[PDB]
């Protein structure tokens, strides 16, 4: 489930 | 006149597809609309609108007084009410210049001026949003695109003419594009909701991944004209919402 | 050192995916490689390489003397021999200077890099011009789509007239076509330009063909270049491309259905 | 068959 990894990595940056 | 910039930061998310489909949809609804290609040195809007060969003068020609707005505007042949101002092909776009063009277009009684922005946050993209009253932030459920849309929201809030003058801020809308509900439920793709929780703005449309979009650009015919295409129908919904009508979001569940 | 620009003109064709997969593949083959993000204000290479959180200094920091090449280079953790120079995050178009970029590229040659992969942004304006200017080779990245083929042609015109090699009558930039997001099934139903249609228009040597692959979205989700996924067709086609860049012939897979 | 239309439109421009 890579959608969840994508979402966490995204929040940290934005 | 509503000046609507179609923007994104990220390259290749559907700005041109969306600018063309939406400009057409608005024209269909009887609203006199012009869609302007703000790209610097690459002509892609004329290719998608199918008028690549009628292009005599362009946006920069009009700004440098080598041509009138009437000489550079191309009236669409297929849809009444629709006009295209195509992009320059030099490697030019001044703030004063672009402002003068936009005022001339308001004076010609255009209701909707759709600004088809290029990628990035440098010159052409800044120029396309600067005078906007609304922005359609075009985004894929992908990590680069969500990150670059967030950066573009920062610029819309600080570098636009409305922000730099404490006017009413640019009205922002999220156009989630190339969505795939099946991919979302197998856990392979950010969902519509994941993307809203991050870029916290109002949803104005969701365009499904559709094999009709490749076929539409191949012919130079905007995808809203293909009445069997799911992408076309979702763009017609979007146009309704821009005109103030609620419409339920289709193509978000499988 | 071979300086290879990954370019395109059209946005969103696969430059980042390709720059990442190819830099990784070259590293895997034991060639010391750096991949540099030439974007102005948008950091996407670090996100695809999976090192978005180790980014302390960037390309423009090094050019303005706020950091050394050593401070800004990020050594990949997963693949030996691989380094990443990430993009600046200022809106300033000036920032990337010709003298500045040249100085960085010489430092990198001096650090013994065999391959300097330049991940170009879209467009033909500043960041893109800077990425191809010092190139010895160009991978023109293209989709079987009308906008992309038109914009690749424009980029060929720039490679041939605005690069340092062209402006000095040197041996011209060696050009290769990386046809990306190909779909043989779509081609045969008559919905998609074929590989051959694209070659007859942009008349350059084919160096790879990357199939449309659901593995590419999963790869960027994790921050893991797609060549590292040994089951992905796009990964295999990128490993073929790397072989061809190193001089080995390989038959073209994923062009028939 | 829109790949053929694409091809012709392309050749005229390039
Ligand atoms: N809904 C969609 N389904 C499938 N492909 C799409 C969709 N929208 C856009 N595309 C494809 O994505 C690519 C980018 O579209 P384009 O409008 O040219 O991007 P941009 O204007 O942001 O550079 C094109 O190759 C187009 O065919
Ligand atoms: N071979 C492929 N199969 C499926 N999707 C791809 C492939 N290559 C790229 N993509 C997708 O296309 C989009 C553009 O890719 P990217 O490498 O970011 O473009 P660029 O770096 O050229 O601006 C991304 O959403 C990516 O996931």
């Amino acid at each position: 489930n890579t959608a969840n990894i994508a979402k966490e990595r995204l929040q940290i940056i934005v | 006149a509503r000046i609507i910039v179609v923007t994104s930061g990220k390259g290749g998310v559907g700005k041109t597809t969306s600018s063309a489909a939406i400009a057409t949809g608005l024209a269909q609804k009887g609203k006199k609309t012009v869609v302007i290609d703000f790209a610097i040195g690459l002509r892609n809007l004329d290719l998608i609108m199918g008028c690549e060969r009628r292009v005599v003068y362009d946006f920069v020609n009009v700004i440098q007084g080598d041509a009138t707005l009437n000489q550079a505007l191309i009236k669409d042949k297929r849809t009444e009410n629709l006009y295209i101002l195509p992009a320059s092909q030099t490697r030019a776009l001044t703030r004063e210049g672009v402002a003068k063009v936009l005022d001339d277009l308001k004076a010609m009684d255009f209701e909707f001026i759709v600004c088809d922005s290029p990628a990035g946050i440098e010159t052409g993209a800044l120029m396309a949003l600067y005078f906007a009253d609304e922005a359609i932030i075009t985004t894929n459920p992908e990590v680069s695109s969500v990150r670059d849309s967030d950066r573009i929201l920062g610029i819309l809030a600080s570098k636009s003419r409305r922000a730099e003058n404490g006017e009413e801020p640019i009205k922002e809308h999220l156009l989630l594009t190339r969505y795939n509900p099946g991919r979302v439920s197998r856990g392979d793709m950010l969902s519509m909701e994941d993307v809203l929780e991050i870029l916290r703005i109002k949803l104005v449309g969701v365009i499904p991944e559709d094999q009709s979009v490749l076929r539409a650009s191949n012919q130079g015919e905007p995808v809203i004209l293909d009445i069997n295409a799911d992408a076309g129908k979702a763009y017609a919904d979007t146009v309704e919402r821009l005109l103030g009508e609620e419409r339920p979001f289709r193509f978000i569940e499988e």
